[PDB]
């Protein structure tokens, strides 16, 4: 009875950083061992677990979270970390008990002329609680002038696509992150 | 990859045109194709690019509003299509598919569209 | 849009004679250039991709050489095989522009 | 929260002035940067203006297709690129910016750099 | 939107109110319409917002009242300090556009 991990880091597109996917695994038999024997994951860190050690234990809810980020913005994918990633769309809990998988997705997701179909939100009136994410696409309130859906001076659209294109730098080519939390 | 085209074409210069090309069983979402021409005697140009798996088209500016480029993910062909033509529009058209950089590696046969 | 301005267009050489065709970029693309080759009827044939890797099948002959504004393919000694047209590509960002024809005639 | 632009770029018509304007203290990435010109002895002229978070500009008809305007958030500057100048462009360029601390900004474009002279 | 300012020049004295009116062609959204001093050689200041309320640190010496085209700025004890040239925009959905200044002279 192998777990659907399968499914999560094979699967053919991943959400948008503002609207990352959540999956649970339970009831399961999970492997490690496939992943950390792997070396497609250029970004493998795991905090209050071992790498190895993870076979040797069991959880009530595994949770994985898939997105697409960019490369700079691996680093606000950790506890701790303040950003546009981690204060906006995507927080860690600070006593996060998990790991954090990450690999370049060049090949995949940008496109010629630009990939618009990840998007990452740009402002919110306040910082994102652990684990809680809004799809909500309402017109950004900068000022106090109400925006009555007028898009222009403080009235941003929240929402910005990442613009994937293959010849980016290493630092804007889009990478795939897969977060798994454990309880 | 192997790319096979319709044939050559014989219209007028108000007819209205479409081209096809075949994909051999592509496995990757990032599979592009793109679609250049050639004038005769002049060199190839570059006119648009489409992503049969999400259907994400983009075009150069100069064939912007001029043509559209379809893909039918399902019998697996991508389609030129042509408004009402120009004189201007007697070239040999190639479909072709590459590296995910955009790099023409895989080329098909020749399209020979004549408007007279 | 991004402008690829070629070598003269006419080249002509012996057998066995160096040739090199060199074109410049407008704006400044870091290595991505191919260079595909068309023979006066044939579908053209991708040679080289950004500027120094070859293409398998391509004999080693041909070269790629450099960076930033500035490319240039050079071959070795020649055969009448190779008096096809060549075309450097610029793939670096949005429209993916061509060069002009560098004609190689015996 | 202060804003500084660049110095004087005197140049000869045809040519292209690169205008940088940086910027302290907000939080930028919340804040618009709007552009104007102003001649010797005339009437402030409205150039374009910028959203830096989504960086969405937008131009001055008559501007359009001269001028560009970009951000590089990283410096937490804002660049304006104007190509070849005509004679017109002989003026004053300003910035100006509100108050956007803590992702939310202050309505009205209060702070505003000192002139660049630019002279064709 | 093309506005202008209706006072032309105001030749006064630092004594009487000093009324600038400022007319639209539309109207303008909401509270985006704006006031901006310029002393002769000093980048301009903002002074108003869309109706009245005043930017931070401007003396109480400025105020203005004003919805719609019409808009109106207001100094009640005018000063050596305040002689300048006075500015309308806004901030509507179409490009923003300034208006033709207003340049108070003395006595």
């Amino acid at each position: 009875n192998l777990c659907p991990f399968g499914e999560v880091f094979n699967a053919t597109r991943f959400a948008s950083v503002y609207a990352w996917n959540r999956k649970r695994i339970s009831n399961c038999v999970a492997d490690y061992s496939v992943l950390y024997n792997s070396a497609s994951f250029s970004t493998f860190k795991c905090y209050g677990v071992s790498p190895t050690k993870l076979n040797d234990l069991c959880f009530t809810n595994v949770y994985a979270d898939s997105f697409v980020i960019r490369g700079d913005e691996v680093r606000q994918i950790a506890p701790g970390q303040t950003g546009n990633i981690a204060d906006y769309n995507y927080k860690l809990p600070d006593d996060f008990t998990g790991c954090v998988i990450a690999w370049n997705s060049n090949n995949l997701d940008s496109k010629v002329g630009g990939n618009y179909n990840y998007l990452y939100r740009l402002f919110r009136k306040s910082n994102l609680k652990p684990f809680e994410r809004d799809i909500s696409t309402e017109i950004y309130q900068a000022g106090s002038t109400p925006c009555n859906g007028v898009k222009g001076f403080n009235c941003y659209f929240p929402l910005q696509s990442y613009g994937f294109q293959p010849t980016y730098g290493v630092g804007y080519q889009p990478y795939r992150v897969v977060v798994l939390s454990f309880e | 990859v192997q790319l096979v085209q319709s044939g050559a074409e014989v219209k007028k210069p108000g007819e209205s045109l479409k081209i096809s090309c075949q994909f051999s069983e592509y496995k990757l979402i990032s599979f592009w194709i793109a679609w250049v021409r050639q004038r005769p005697g002049k060199g190839l140009e570059w006119m648009g690019i489409i992503y049969p798996d999400d259907s994400d088209t983009k075009y150069s500016p100069s064939s912007q509003g001029q043509v559209t480029i379809s893909a039918d993910k399902s019998i697996r062909t991508a389609y030129l299509q042509w408004s009402s033509l120009m004189a201007s529009d007697t070239a040999m058209y190639y479909c072709t598919s590459g590296s995910y950089y955009g790099t023409l590696d895989f080329w098909g046969q020749g399209t020979l569209v004549t408007v007279s | 849009d991004i402008e690829i301005t070629q070598s003269p267009s006419s080249l002509s050489a012996s057998v066995g004679d160096r040739v090199t065709i060199s074109c410049r970029a407008s704006q400044d693309i870091r290595t991505y250039v191919a260079w595909y080759q068309q023979r006066p009827g044939k579908v053209p044939r991708l040679l080289i991709y950004a500027a120094s890797t070859l293409q398998s099948g391509v004999p080693s002959r041909f070269s790629g050489r450099g960076s930033g504004t500035d490319f240039t393919l050079t071959i070795s000694s020649l055969q009448p095989e190779d008096v096809a047209t060549y075309y450097c590509q610029q793939y670096n960002s949005a429209p993916l522009t061509f060069g002009g024809g560098a004609k190689v005639e015996i």
